[PDB]
DNA sequence: CGGGCTCCTCTAGACTCGAC
DNA sequence: GTCGAGTCTAGAGGAGCT
C-alpha cells in the first residue's frame, strides 16, 4: 500500500488508526512526517511562484488563525475560552442557574473563533494592498495558512487565492484561473488525466468549478472556484463604498471577488498517490531529496572529506542532499537504490577510490535505473541544469 | 651545612660546595675584602643581615673530570663526538661527479659511477648534505630532494610527483615524508629538511643531529641587522669581503668563491605549479644538486674555522641539542586553528561592516560637490570616469497570447545578447564610483570577490578619514614625510577646508568643555596645508619616529581618555580600537600559525604509554610540530625560528593567543621546565664581581643582584618595579636597556609610557636618579668595554668569538653597542648550551624518558613522561646549580651565593605556558583550556618540594 | 519620521493607528504585516531555516498541530477550545439544571483541546519517528517555524522559529554553548549594530540553567530568543512507558537524550531587524530584503521598451530573485521619488531600460549602498545579481 | 646609542604587455 | 604609438617573542 510505504519513509506520520482514508482527509492529526513535510514545502513553493511571482499584480497576505466572532448562527468553527475565565467563575463565588446561563451565551456572542477558510483574512486586507497598487484593478491576494474546520478540530493547509476582478470580465478571468490552475496541477502529474474540471453552482446559485483528483476511492475537491460577487466584500466593508470601489478605467467598480482555494495537504496525498519495483516517481520539483551522497571503499577519511566538500559545494547551490555516508551501518548498494527509491531520490552519488584517482563519481539516476560515471566538477552543473530543465 | 661570605652573603652548603670547588680554597685577600667592604658601605648598603635560606643536601653524581670546566669538556665531548666523526668524513671523502640524468622512479636512487641509477632503501651512510625542494602549490609535502653522501649521490622522488592522482589528503602523515633511517644531516636549512624527514616526528629522540651552514656562517663572519642592510645595499668597510648574507649564494662566493651560482629564473617550487614540475624535472633537479654541492663547499670552509674560533665543545654540543626541537600536539590543534580563524573572521566581518557602512554614507558627498567641505575626505580621488565604447482592463489573455507575449519578450532579449561586440574586452571596474570607492572595492574578475568596499581596513590610510578621528578636537591628517598627525586650525599665513577645521573644533571645545594654544609635538611647516599646522601623533618611540597609524594598540588609553575620538561617537571608535588589538596578532601570524607542517602520527607509530594512559582518547589526533629553528641565527648566537620564538603568550584579548597552550604533551607525558632568574643581570653582575675583587656581592651591584627573592617580591626587578610603580615584566625592560646600553631619554619615555600618571619632569627626575647612580654599575660596564675592546672578544666562559664582521681591528668604533651587547648574550647562549649538555648528561645517565621540546632564550622544556617529572625537576635545579658553579669559576670566584643556586619554580604543565595557574582566558578560548580543552591545573615545585618528592636522588 | 509609520506606509506594517503602538505590536493580537512585511519574514525564515537545518548535521523538519491534547492543569492560561452547537445545545433544547451548567463548564476545563503556547510539545511528539530516521544515532534535532498562542483576554499570536536539540548530558553544556554563539552570530550577521544583539545567562522556575538573547530595542530589551538546558524529565513526561523507546545512541551506549529547546521570534526577530536597518533608507540585509530588484522605463518606444522589461523580468525571475515591476505602474513619478520610495523598500537595485538599450544594451544600474549609477549590460545582469546574492550570504 | 630577532600589510615606484 | 592593468619589488611603520 502506499499510506505504509509513505509511513515508512517518512512521508507520513501518524498512529495506524490515524493513517486510514477518513483520517487522513479529516485532518485532525499530523499526518506529515519531516520528508512529507518537505514534499508539501515544494508544493507551497511551486505554488507560490506560480500564482504570486510569475503573475501580474499578485501580493502576499498573512492573517490570524482566529476571528472576531459573532452570534451569528451557521457557524460550527470552535470558540476561544479563557481558562482563567471558567475557573474564576466555576469556583470563587456561586453563581446561580441564570448567571451560568449568561456566561454560555457570551461564550457564543463574545469570543474568538477559529477561521475556517482564508477567504476573510484576504478581505480584511482589502484596502491595504489595493492601495498598495494605486486603487488599480485587478489584482490578486495569495495566502497558505491552516484553516480549522469540525470534523474534533481538523486542520487542511489551504493555498487561497483571492482575486478582485472588475464585473465585465469576471467569467474570463474565472476561466483564466481555471485552466492555470488545471495546467498547475496537471504540470507536475505523471496522470494528468487523473484532474478533472467540474460545472458547480452554489447554495446561493453561484457558479464556480471544483477541481478533482481521482483517487483511488474517487474524487476529492482538491480545489475549487466561485464567484463570490460582492456581497462578501460589502458584508466585511459596511459604510460608505468609496473605499470599495476600486479604479477601473475611467469608472470606480466594487471588485468581484473569485475564490482560489486549494489544499496542499490533499495536493500532496493526490501527488503521492500518482507517484506510485517500489518507486515514487515525484517530480524533479516536488522531490525532497535530490541527491544522495555515499562512500564505496577505503580509505573512509579521505573519501568522507571528499564527499563533505561535494555536500557543501550542493547545499551552497540550493540541491538538497541526503548524507547517506555518515551512517554508521550501511546496506547493500541494491538495498541503498531500493530505499532511495521509495524515498522519492533523483540521484545516487557513490564516492569510491576511483574518485580519488581520476574524479569520476558513479551517477545513478531514479526514473531510468542507468549507471553513469561523471566528473566531480561536472556534478553541480549537471543536477542544476536538470532542475532547471524540468521547472521549464 | 650552613657557609657566610667575607661580605656576609650566604654561600653554598657545605654538602654541596664540597662536590663541586672542592676543599682547600685559597684564603680570601684581606686588603680585596676591605676594599670591597669600603666600596659596600659607601653606598650605604653595608650591614641589613639576610635571613639564612633553608639548607640544601644532595648527592650529585660524580664530576668525573678535574674540576667544573674539565667537566664540561668531557661531557660536550661525549656528547657531540660521532657527529664530529661524521663530519669529519664528510670533508676528506672524494665524490664521484654529478650524474648526467636524474631518475624519475619513487623513492631514493642512489647514483654510482659513471652516472647510474639505482633504486635504495634508504641512504646507507651517516653523514649527508640536504636539500629538499617543495611544491608550495599543493602544500607542505616535500617534492624532491638530492643528497651528497662520502660516497655517492642520492636523489628522492615522491609519489605525489609521479603518480598524479585527482586527490590527496590534505593531513601530512609519516608515510609521505622523506625517510632518513649516530647520524649527520648538514645543509643550509637543516630545519627545513629536518621538518620534511619521516623518523623526525617519532616520539622516540632518533640520534639524528644537523650541523646548519647558515648557523655557522652566523658565528663565524655574521652580521647584524644594520650590517646585513648594509652589505645587501652595497652588493671602515672591509667587514664586507670578511662576511656575507645568509643566502647560500652569499656564503658559498665569501668561502669557497669560484663561480657564481644561479638560481632558476622560473622558481617553480614556490609559484609554479606540480605538472610544470613534471615537464621541467631533469633542470630542477641539476638546480638541487648545485644547491647540495654549494652547501658541501661551503661546510668544508666553515667546518675548521669554526671549531677554531668556538674551541669549547659545549657550543656545538648545545647547537646540535638546539637542533632537534620537538613540540607535540593533538585533534584541538585543529579547533584551535578552526575556532581562532572563525573569531578572526567575525570581528573582521563587524569592523568592516563599520568601516563599509562608514564609505558608502560617505559615496553621496559627490552629489552637490560637498565632498571638498568634509575635513577629512577632501583629499581623496573622487573624480569618475565615462563607460567606454568603441486605461480598462485589457482582460486575461489566451493561451496562445501569453506564448506568442513570452516568446516575443525571449527573442527580444536575446536579440541584444549579441551586441556585446561594441564593448571592450577588458571589463571596466566601476567607472560610476569614485577613484578611492573604487580602489577599496575588488575587480568583478576576481576569485574572491565581495560586494561593496570589502578591502578596507584599519591599516589604510583612508580608515581614519572615513571614521573620522579626531585627537584633541583636530582632525588627523597624514603627511608622507611625517606619518600620522593632526590638523590644528586657526593659521592664517582640491584645497583642505580649514573652515570645516574651524568649525569642527569649535563645535568639540564647546561641546566637551574646551576654552598658540596647542603645544603638542612640533608644528612641521613642511606639509604647508593652507590655514592648518601639522602636529605629528606622540609615538611611544619619541618625537622623531612617525606614527603610521591611529589605530596602534598604544593609542588605546589616548581613546579612553578622550583625547582620541571617533567622529560618529559612542563605542565605535574604542570598538574599532580594540577590534584592532584582539586581531592584530592573528592578522600577522595566522597564515604562520595556520600553515605548521603538523603531521599526525598514526596510532602504531605513538608508543605504548600514550594508548595505555587513560586519558587516551582514541577518536583524537596526535601529531607532532617541528619548529624550523636556526641555532645561530643572530650575531649572538641565539636561535631564530619565525613563529614559535615569535609565539604569544596567552591574553585575555588577543585571538589565538592561546597558541603555546595548544602545545599539549601526548597522555603520559609531561612538560617540565624552567626559566633562568635574572639570567644576564646576574651574568652581568658576576662579570662586574669578578673584575672588582674576586668575590661574590664585592661590587654594590652584585650584592643588590644576590641579595632578594622572587616569591617574596624582593628581588630587584622587583625592588625597582616597587620603586617606579611599575609591573616587574616592565622593570625587566627598564633595567635590561639600561644595562645594554639605554640613556635617560629611553628611560623617561619608557616610564612615562608604562607609568601614565606620571608626568615629563617626574620621568626625567626618576631616570637622572637612577642614573646617576664610581657608580654601582661600573664595574660591570668596564669588563664589558674590556672584553668587547680586546684584539680577540671572546665569551668569557666558553671562549667563543665574536664574528670576524665585529672585531676591533676590521671595525674601529663602529657598531660598539652591538659588540658590548655581545659579551652579556653570547654568555646567556653559553649559559643555555651548558643547561642542554648537562641534562642531556643528567637524562642519559639516569634513565629519565624524555626528550629535549623547546628552548627560548631562557627556557628549557623537555617531553618527560608523567612517572618521571620530579626527577627532571630535580635534574633541571642541579643543572642550574651546575650552569651557576661554572660561569663563577670561569670568572674566578671559587664560591656561589645561595640565592641564585636553584631555580624559584619548575613548572610541571600539560601544556607549554609562561604560569602554572593560567587557564588561558582568549576570545577564541572564552572558557578555558580547563573548560574546553580540559587541560589541568599543574605544578611550580621549589627545591625543597623536589627534595621531598624524590628523596634527593635522579635514580629510581 | 517614527519608523513604524514608515514601514506602515511601505507596508511592512499592517493595522490601524491604535495596533501601531508598542505594547500591541509586541502582544501579537493583530496580524501586523504588509506583503513587504510578509515577504521579509519569509526571508528571516528561510535563512533561519538554511542555517539551523540545511547547514547543520542531523536536523529535520516536524509539523504540528496548533492543537494540543487537553489537559486539566492547574494553572495553565492557554485558551480552550469549545463547540459552539454543543454549547447552543446545553443552553437551548432541553432545558437543565444548575448543576448540569457547572458540570458542562467543569468539563470545558476538562476535556477540552487548548492552543498551543510553545513548539517543545510538538516537536517530542515526533521523538520516536525522529529516532527512526537516523536509526538512533544521536545527536540529531527537530525543527520547526510555526505560530504559537500566547494569553494577553485578547489571544496573542507569535511566530517561532525552534529547535529542540536532542544531545547526550556529558556534552549538553557544550553543545549549549554552541548553539548560544550561534544563533547570536546568526542574529548579528544580518545586523548592521551585532553590538544592538547580546546575551544573558537566566534560571526557570525549577532551576534549569539557561540564556536569553536580546535585541536592544529603543524602548529596552526584549527576549527575542531562549535557550533551556532542558532535562529528561520533558521526554519522560511525554513517554511514560520503557525507557528503550526513548533511549539514543550515544557512541557506544544508550543516553536518554538531553533536550536544549533553542526558540526564537521570526516576528519580533522581524521587529529587531526593521529597527536595526532604521536619507531615509531601511538598510535591510540584501539577504533578507523583500524585494532585490526594480525595473522601470525610458521615454519611447514604448511598446519595444515594455517588451525588453518583460523579457529581463522572466530572465530574473526564472533565476529566483524578486523583482517589483515598477514600469507597469501607470502612475508618473520622477526618478528622485522612484529612488527615494525604493530606498524606504529596502530595494537592492533599481534597473532603468532605456531607448539607447535597444541600441546597445546598456542599462543604468543603482544600488542603494552607495546610490551610484553604473551602467551594465543586459546578458551580464543576472550573472551580477546572482554573484552579489550568493556573495552577501 | 637598549639589544637580538621574526613577519606582516600597505603603499609607492618601476617594469611589461595587450587592446585601441 | 600609446594608455592602463597586471606584476614584482622595496621601504616604512606595527607588532609578537626574548
Ligand atoms: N626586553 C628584554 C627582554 C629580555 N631580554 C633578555 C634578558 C634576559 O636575561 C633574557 C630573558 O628575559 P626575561 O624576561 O625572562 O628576563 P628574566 O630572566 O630576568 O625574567 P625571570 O626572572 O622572570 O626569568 O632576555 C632583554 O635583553 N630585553
Ligand atoms: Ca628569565
Amino acid at each position: 500500500a502506499l499510506v505504509d510505504l509513505c509511513r515508512r519513509r517518512h512521508f507520513f506520520s501518524g498512529t495506524p488508526q490515524q493513517l486510514s482514508t477518513a483520517a487522513l482527509l479529516s485532518g485532525c492529526h499530523a499526518r506529515f512526517g519531516p520528508l512529507g513535510v518537505e514534499l508539501r514545502k515544494n508544493l507551497a513553493s511551486q505554488w507560490w511562484s506560480s500564482m504570486v511571482v510569475f503573475r501580474e499584480q499578485v501580493f502576499a497576505v498573512d492573517s490570524l488563525h482566529q476571528e472576531p466572532g459573532s452570534s451569528q448562527p451557521r457557524d460550527s468553527a470552535f470558540r476561544l475560552v479563557s481558562p482563567e475565565s471558567i475557573r474564576e467563575i466555576l469556583q470563587d463565588r456561586e453563581p446561580s442557574k441564570e448567571q451560568l446561563v449568561a456566561f454560555l451565551e457570551n461564550l457564543l456572542k463574545t469570543s474568538g473563533k477559529l477561521r475556517a477558510t482564508l477567504l476573510h483574512g484576504a478581505l480584511e486586507h482589502y484596502v491595504n494592498c489595493l492601495d498598495l497598487v494605486n486603487r488599480k484593478l485587478p489584482f490578486g491576494l495569495a495566502q497558505i495558512g491552516v484553516c480549522f474546520h469540525p470534523v474534533r478540530v481538523g486542520e487542511k493547509t489551504e493555498a487561497s487565492l483571492v482575486w478582485f476582478t472588475p464585473t465585465r470580465t469576471s467569467s474570463q478571468w474565472l476561466d483564466f484561473w481555471l485552466r492555470h490552475r488545471l495546467l498547475w496541477w496537471r504540470k507536475f502529474a505523471m496522470s494528468p488525466s487523473n484532474f478533472s474540471s467540474a460545472d458547480c453552482q452554489d447554495e446561493l446559485g453561484r457558479k464556480g468549478s471544483k477541481l478533482y483528483y481521482s483517487f483511488p476511492w474517487g474524487k476529492e475537491p482538491i480545489e475549487t472556484l466561485w464567484n463570490l460577487g460582492d456581497q462578501e466584500l460589502l458584508h466585511t466593508y459596511p459604510g460608505n463604498v468609496s473605499t470599495i470601489q476600486g479604479r477601473d478605467g475611467r469608472k470606480n467598480v466594487v471588485p468581484c471577488v473569485l475564490s482560489v482555494s486549494g489544499d496542499v495537504d490533499l495536493g500532496t496525498l493526490a501527488y503521492l498517490y500518482d507517484s506510485f519495483r517500489k518507486v515514487l516517481k515525484l517530480h524533479p520539483c516536488l522531490a525532497p531529496i535530490k541527491v544522495a551522497l555515499d562512500v564505496g571503499k577505503g580509505p573512509t577519511v579521505e573519501l568522507r572529506q571528499v564527499c563533505q566538500g561535494l555536500l557543501n559545494e550542493l547545499l551552497e547551490n540550493g540541491i538538497s542532499v541526503w548524507p547517506g555516508y555518515s551512517e554508521t551501518v550501511h546496506s547493500s548498494l541494491e538495498q541503498l537504490h531500493s530505499k532511495y527509491d521509495e524515498m522519492s531520490v533523483l540521484f545516487s552519488v557513490l564516492v569510491t577510490e576511483t574518485t580519488l584517482e581520476n574524479g569520476l563519481i558513479q551517477l545513478r539516476s531514479r526514473d531510468t535505473t542507468m549507471k553513469e560515471m561523471m566528473h566531480i566538477s561536472k556534478l553541480r552543473d549537471f543536477l542544476v541544469k536538470y532542475l532547471a530543465s524540468a521547472s521549464n | 651545612q650552613l657557609r657566610l661570605n667575607p661580605l656576609l652573603i650566604q654561600m653554598l652548603s657545605r654538602g654541596l660546595h664540597e662536590q663541586i670547588f672542592g676543599c682547600g680554597g685559597e684564603m680570601p685577600d684581606e686588603a680585596a675584602v676591605q676594599r670591597s667592604v669600603e666600596h659596600l658601605q659607601k653606598h650605604g648598603l653595608w650591614g641589613q643581615p639576610a635571613t639564612p635560606l633553608p639548607d640544601v643536601e644532595l648527592r650529585l653524581p660524580r664530576l668525573f673530570g678535574g674540576n667544573l670546566d674539565q667537566h664540561f669538556r668531557l661531557l660536550a665531548q661525549k656528547q657531540s663526538l660521532p657527529y664530529l666523526e661524521a663530519a669529519a668524513s664528510l670533508l676528506e671523502a672524494q665524490l664521484p661527479p654529478e650524474p648526467k640524468s636524474w631518475a624519475w622512479a619513487e623513492g631514493w636512487t642512489r647514483y654510482g659511477p659513471e652516472g647510474e641509477a639505482e633504486p635504495v632503501a634508504i641512504p646507507e651512510e651517516r653523514a649527508l648534505v640536504f636539500d629538499v625542494e617543495v611544491c608550495l602549490a599543493e602544500g607542505t609535502c616535500p617534492t624532491l630532494a638530492v643528497a651528497i653522501s662520502p660516497s655517492a649521490w642520492y636523489s628522492w622522488c615522491s609519489r605525489r610527483l609521479v603518480e598524479e592522482r585527482y586527490s590527496w589528503t590534505s593531513q601530512l602523515s609519516p608515510a609521505d615524508l622523506i625517510p632518513l633511517g649516530e647520524q649527520l644531516v648538514v645543509g643550509h636549512n637543516v630545519s627545513f629538511d629536518r621538518a620534511h624527514i619521516r623518523e623526525q616526528y617519532l616520539i622516540q629522540d632518533s640520534r639524528m643531529r644537523f650541523l646548519d651552514t647558515m648557523s655557522m656562517h652566523m658565528a663565524i663572519s655574521g652580521l647584524s641587522s644594520f650590517q646585513r642592510s648594509l652589505w645587501m645595499g652595497a652588493k671602515s668597510w672591509d667587514w664586507m669581503d670578511i662576511s656575507s648574507a645568509n643566502n647560500l649564494a652569499d656564503v658559498h662566493n665569501l668561502y669557497v668563491g669560484g663561480p657564481p651560482l644561479e638560481k632558476e629564473p622560473r622558481e617553480l617550487f614556490v609559484k609554479g605549479s606540480m605538472r610544470d614540475i613534471r615537464e621541467n624535472f631533469q633542470d630542477l633537479m641539476q638546480y638541487c644538486a648545485r644547491d647540495v654541492w654549494a652547501t658541501f663547499e661551503v661546510f668544508q670552509q666553515q667546518l675548521p674555522l669554526f671549531l677554531e674560533r668556538c674551541p669549547h665543545p659545549v657550543t656545538l654540543a648545545g647547537m646540535l641539542e638546539m637542533g632537534v626541537s620537538y613540540l607535540p600536539v593533538n585533534q584541538n590543534w585543529e579547533r584551535y586553528l578552526t575556532e581562532a580563524q572563525n573569531t578572526y573572521e567575525e570581528l573582521q566581518r563587524e569592523m568592516k561592516k563599520s568601516l563599509m557602512d562608514l564609505a558608502n554614507d560617505a559615496c553621496q558627498l559627490l552629489s552637490g560637490e560637498r565632498y571638498k567641505e568634509d575635513p577629512w575626505l577632501w583629499d581623496l580621488e573622487w573624480d569618475l570616469q565615462e563607460f567606454k565604447q568603441k486605461q480598462e482592463d485589457p482582460g486575461p489573455p489566451s493561451e496562445e497570447e501569453e506564448l506568442q507575449r513570452s516568446v516575443t519578450a525571449h527573442n527580444r532579449l536575446q536579440q541584444l545578447r549579441s551586441t556585446t561586440d561594441l564593448l571592450p574586452k577588458r571589463p571596466q571596474h566601476l567607472p560610476g564610483h569614485p577613484g578611492w570607492y573604487r580602489k577599496l572595492c575588488p575587480r568583478l574578475d576576481d576569485p574572491a570577490w565581495a560586494p561593496g568596499p570589502s578591502l578596507l581596513s584599519l591599516q589604510m590610510r583612508v580608515t581614519p578619514k572615513l571614521m573620522a578621528l579626531t585627537w584633541d578636537g583636530f582632525p588627523l591628517h597624514y603627511s608622507d614625510s611625517h606619518g600620522w598627525g593632526y590638523l590644528v586650525p586657526g593659521r592664517r599665513d582640491v584645497t583642505c577646508p580649514y573652515r570645516a577645521i574651524e568649525s569642527l573644533y569649535r563645535k568639540h571645545c564647546l561641546e566637551q568643555g574646551k576654552q598658540t594654544y596647542h603645544h603638542g609635538n612640533g608644528p612641521y611647516n613642511d606639509v604647508n596645508i593652507p590655514g592648518c599646522w601639522f602636529f605629528k601623533l606622540p609615538h611611544k618611540d619619541g618625537n622623531n619616529y612617525n606614527v603610521g597609524s591611529p589605530f596602534a594598540k598604544d593609542f588605546l588609553p589616548k581613546m579612553e581618555d578622550g583625547t582620541l575620538q571617533a567622529g560618529p561617537g559612542g563605542a565605535s571608535g574604542p570598538r574599532a580600537l580594540e577590534i584592532n588589538k584582539m586581531i592584530s596578532f592573528w592578522r600577522n601570524a595566522h597564515k604562520r600559525i595556520s600553515s605548521q607542517m603538523v603531521v599526525w602520527l598514526p596510532r602504531s607509530a605513538l608508543p605504548r604509554v600514550v594508548t595505555r594512559h587513560p586519558s587516551f582518547d582514541e577518536e583524537g589526533h596526535y601529531g607532532a610540530i617541528l619548529p624550523q629553528v636556526v641555532t645561530a641565527g643572530t650575531i649572538t648566537r641565539r636561535a631564530v625560528e619565525p613563529t614559535w620564538l615569535t609565539a604569544s603568550n596567552a591574553r585575555p584579548d588577543r585571538v589565538g593567543s592561546e597558541l603555546k597552550a595548544m602545545v599539549q604533551a601526548p597522555p603520559g607525558y609531561v612538560l617540565v621546565g624552567a626559566d633562568v632568574d635574572s639570567q644576564e643581570l646576574w651574568i652581568a653582575a658576576v662579570l662586574g664581581d669578578a673584575h672588582f675583587a674576586g668575590m661574590h656581592g664585592c661590587t654594590a651591584f652584585g650584592w643588590m643582584t644576590l641579595q632578594g627573592r622572587k616569591s617574596r617580591g624582593t628581588d630587584l626587578h622587583s625592588k625597582t618595579a616597587a620603586t617606579v610603580g611599575i609591573s616587574r615584566e616592565h622593570a625587566k625592560i627598564f633595567n635590561y636597556g639600561r644595562i645594554y646600553g639605554a640613556g635617560q631619554s629611553f628611560a623617561e619615555r619608557l616610564l612615562m609610557q608604562f607609568n601614565h600618571r606620571l608626568t615629563r619632569q617626574e620621568a626625567a627626575e626618576k631616570a637622572q636618579q637612577m642614573y646617576a647612580v664610581g657608580g654601582t654599575e661600573s664595574e660591570m660596564f668596564n669588563k664589558l668595554e674590556s672584553i668587547a675592546m680586546s684584539d680577540t672578544p671572546r665569551t668569557p666562559v666558553l671562549g667563543c668569538c665574536i664574528s670576524r664582521a665585529l672585531e676591533p681591528s676590521v671595525v674601529q668604533g663602529e657598531f660598539i653597542t652591538s659588540r658590548v651587547n655581545w659579551v652579556v648574550q653570547s654568555s646567556a647562549v653559553d649559559y643555555l648550551h651548558l643547561m642542554l649538555v648537562a641534562m642531556k648528561w643528567l637524562f642519559e645517565e639516569f634513565a629519565i624518558d624524555g626528550r629535549f621540546c623547546i628552548s627560548i632564550h631562557d627556557e628549557v622544556r623537555y617531553l618527560v613522561r608523567e612517572e618521571d617529572r620530579y626527577r627532571a625537576a630535580l635534574a633541571l635545579q642541579i643543572t642550574n646549580l651546575l650552569t651557576r658553579c661554572m660561569f663563577a669559576y670561569k670568572l674566578g670566584l671559587n664560591d656561589l651565593p645561595q640565592s641564585v643556586a636553584f631555580f624559584s619554580a619548575v613548572d610541571i604543565d600539560q601544556c607549554l605556558r609562561k604560569e602554572v595557574t593560567m587557564d588561558c582566558k582568549t576570545p577564541s578560548n572564552p572558557t578555558g583550556m580547563e573548560r574546553r580543552y580540559g587541560i589541568p591545573q599543574g605544578e611550580a615545585l621549589d627545591i625543597y618540594q623536589i627534595i621531598e618528592l624524590t628523596k634527593g636522588s635522579l635514580e629510581k
